[PDB]
């Protein structure tokens, strides 16, 4: 019994309890791993969730009921586990619809928050501009405080809380799209657990209702200063953008694979910098984003300023001597390095100054992974002058972490492909259409290269680059 | 030479891991793969006595044939194999020996989180048909011959 011996020892973690429950055809193996779910760390399981829903749903029966009493357990325990839960069956459906009807049968006063935001980006459909749309926006949000605080919650905080109040003043509309999303500021009360305290107290000219474009810390505190609650060391600011017509599965699935390998480069202590920027699924076709404050594209740093991007880093940073753009450098090279095996290995196409970001330390963030893999309709100069030309000291310490990144990248190849090849199951999403995604996906790991041969890949892939 | 030669029996819906309790008390060995009428022998002392067992497996008065006890095999995990417990009484009923000691048997204990059986109220039927009572688990060998052994010392 070498297989006992396997899943008796230390080495038998979540991710390999997935990978049998999803290979093995042995109702004794399948129940038993279902078991030891109980086991697991609750945070260890919840990264998975999206995969064990997925493998409910669109698996064979003897796979689904396995995993079903952990994960009524735990919907026992949590609220917010248990409207993750009926978010993503719902999502992917298209089995588990009688287990949504259930789960929901208290969460009202949450489901009402939802339906309510999705509902107000919605009518945002007949204002043609940027501008008229947050104008009716930030009188229709105005709306939601005369019901709060109450029993909801923003699922992308890393943290349990009460939402309290909603600085309407600081909303707005992104674009002027028929189904434009909207940025929005929601000040919470933290707490010990969400399950355990009740709904916290409520309280009721030309102050803080002024929006402009700041840091987070002074944007906070505006709002702080104009908020009732803003007196309580409770309270927090969050913020989140609205999407009521964008389907941000692929974007869950892009998450995953981000945080999969900023793990990996973090174990084999490789200096790379990516920002995977939380993704929540209330449905197919909607869907909530936490931005990553203090970051704006690209086109809107060469727009507001009018320079080119070397310009903005001596600005605002400093001069090639001064101590701080050596750190703002850095910052940019391990973060493009570290994005740049996340482009190739994904396969993100439609990259352009718009879906390139920039935070205030110096590095870029890539955003709508849409265009993946196998779904479908680069080097740019400026970014090669920010490290100082192509014979740079900095330069080839670009293309050496993207060696040793892609090196460590193989080195844990297989918890990497598990996460999107459980996804493929049954999604009817574009990023799979063709029929061997994976076998692609493995090979650009290139596990039979050798390093020596892995130098040749990272020259000729930086040269194409261009 | 051993003393008396009994013959246990072992039934109940396939899946209930009578077959590796078979190998657990015998051979002392369990696989998580499964495969698929078989018996196997392994003798213990019994006051002062040397007792070859023989248990039997399956997969019908043949069976029954000589049958000394009797181990009904229900899984924690599965109710249904619980509610089958009465069909399987019929079965003894009507072909094994009408003086056969029946001892219930729960298995597969080790999943705790799984348990679709209650402990107290499957031992209160035990009571109800004045049977032995006891839950088992051939993976960690909970209570596997401690089973036999007790089912053997009934026997007399
Ligand atoms: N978790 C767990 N699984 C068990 C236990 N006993 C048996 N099994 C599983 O049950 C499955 C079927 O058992 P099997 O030998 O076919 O019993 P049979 O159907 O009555 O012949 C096997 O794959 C075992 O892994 C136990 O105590 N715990
Ligand atoms: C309101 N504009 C800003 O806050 C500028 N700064 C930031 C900072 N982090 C971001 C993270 C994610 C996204 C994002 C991701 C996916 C999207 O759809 C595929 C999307 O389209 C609504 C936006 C934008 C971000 N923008
Ligand atoms: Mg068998």
């Amino acid at each position: 019994s070498w297989l006992l011996r396997l899943f008796e020892s230390k080495l038998f973690d979540i991710s390999m309890a997935i990978s049998y429950l999803y290979n093995s055809k042995e109702p004794g193996v399948q129940a038993y791993i279902g078991n030891r779910l109980f086991c697991f760390r609750n945070e260890d399981v919840d990264f998975y969730l999206p995969q064990l829903l997925n493998m409910y749903i669109h698996m064979d029966e003897d796979v689904g009921d396995a995993i079903k009493p952990y994960i009524v357990h735990r919907c026992r325990q949590s609220i917010n586990f248990s409207l993750q839960c009926a978010l993503l069956l719902g999502a992917y459906s298209s089995r588990g619809t009688k287990l949504r009807k259930l789960i929901l049968s208290r969460l009202a006063p949450e489901r009402e928050f939802i339906k309510s935001l999705m509902a107000i980006g919605k009518r945002l459909a007949t204002l043609p501009t940027k501008e008229q749309k947050t104008q009716r926006l930030i009188s229709e949000l105005s709306l939601l405080n005369h019901k709060l605080p109450a029993r909801v919650w923003l699922p992308t905080a890393g943290f349990d809380h009460h939402v309290v109040r909603v600085p309407h003043t600081q909303a707005v509309v992104l674009n002027s799209k028929d189904k434009a999303p909207y940025l929005i500021y929601v000040e919470v009360l933290e707490c010990e657990n969400f399950d355990t305290t009740s709904v916290p107290a409520r309280i009721p000219e030309d102050p803080s209702a002024v929006a402009l474009k700041e840091p987070w810390q002074e944007k906070v505190r505006r709002i702080r200063e104009g908020s009732p609650y803003g007196h309580l060391p409770n309270w927090r600011l969050l913020s989140v953008i609205v999407k009521c017509g964008d389907d941000l599965r692929q974007e869950l699935l892009a998450f995953q694979v981000l945080k999969q390998l900023q793990s990996i480069w973090e174990q084999e202590r490789v200096p790379l910098w990516i920002k995977p920027y939380k993704i929540l699924v209330i449905s197919a076709d909607s869907g909530m984003i936490e931005p990553v404050v203090n970051a704006v594209s690209i086109h809107q740093v060469k727009k507001q300023s009018q320079l080119s991007l070397l310009d903005y880093f001596l600005q605002e940073h400093g001069s090639y001597t001064t101590e701080a753009f050596l750190s703002a450098q850095r910052n940019f090279v391990q973060s493009c390095a570290g994005y740049c095996l996340v482009c190739y290995l994904l396969q993100v196409k439609d990259r352009h100054n718009g879906n390139i970001l920039l935070d205030a330390e110096g590095h870029i963030i890539h955003i709508d992974f849409g265009f993946i893999l196998s779904s479908s309709p680069k080097l740019t100069t400026e970014f090669v002058d920010v490290m100082g030309g192509l014979d740079g000291d900095m330069f080839n310490y670009y293309k050496m972490l993207m060696l040793q990144g892609l090196i460590a990248a193989r080195k844990h190849m297989d918890k990497v492909v598990q996460i999107v090849e459980i996804m493929q199951q049954g999604s009817q999403l574009p990023c799979f259409h063709g029929s061997s995604t994976i076998r692609n996906l493995k090979e650009r790991f290139h596990m039979s290269m050798t390093e020596e041969q892995l130098q040749l890949l990272v020259e000729q892939m930086v040269d194409g680059s261009m | 030479e051993y003393d008396y030669l009994f013959k246990v029996v072992l039934i109940g819906d396939s899946g209930v891991g009578k077959s590796n309790l078979l190998s657990r008390f015998t051979r002392n060995e369990f696989n998580l793969e499964s495969k698929s009428v078989e018996f196997a022998t392994r003798s213990i002392q019994v006051d002062g006595k040397t007792i070859k067992a023989q248990i039997w497996d399956t997969a019908t008065s043949a069976y029954y044939r000589g049958a000394v006890g009797a181990l009904l095999v229900y899984d924690i995990a599965k109710h249904l194999t619980y509610e089958n417990v009465e069909r399987w009484l019929k079965e003894l009923r009507d072909h094994a020996d009408s003086n056969i000691v029946i001892m219930l048997v729960g298995n597969k204990s080790d999943l705790r989180h799984l348990r679709a059986v209650p402990t107290d109220e499957a031992r209160a039927f035990a009571e109800k048909n004045g049977l032995s009572f006891i839950e088992t688990s051939a993976l960690d060998s909970t209570n596997v011959e401690a089973a036999f052994q007790t089912i053997l010392t009934e026997i007399y």
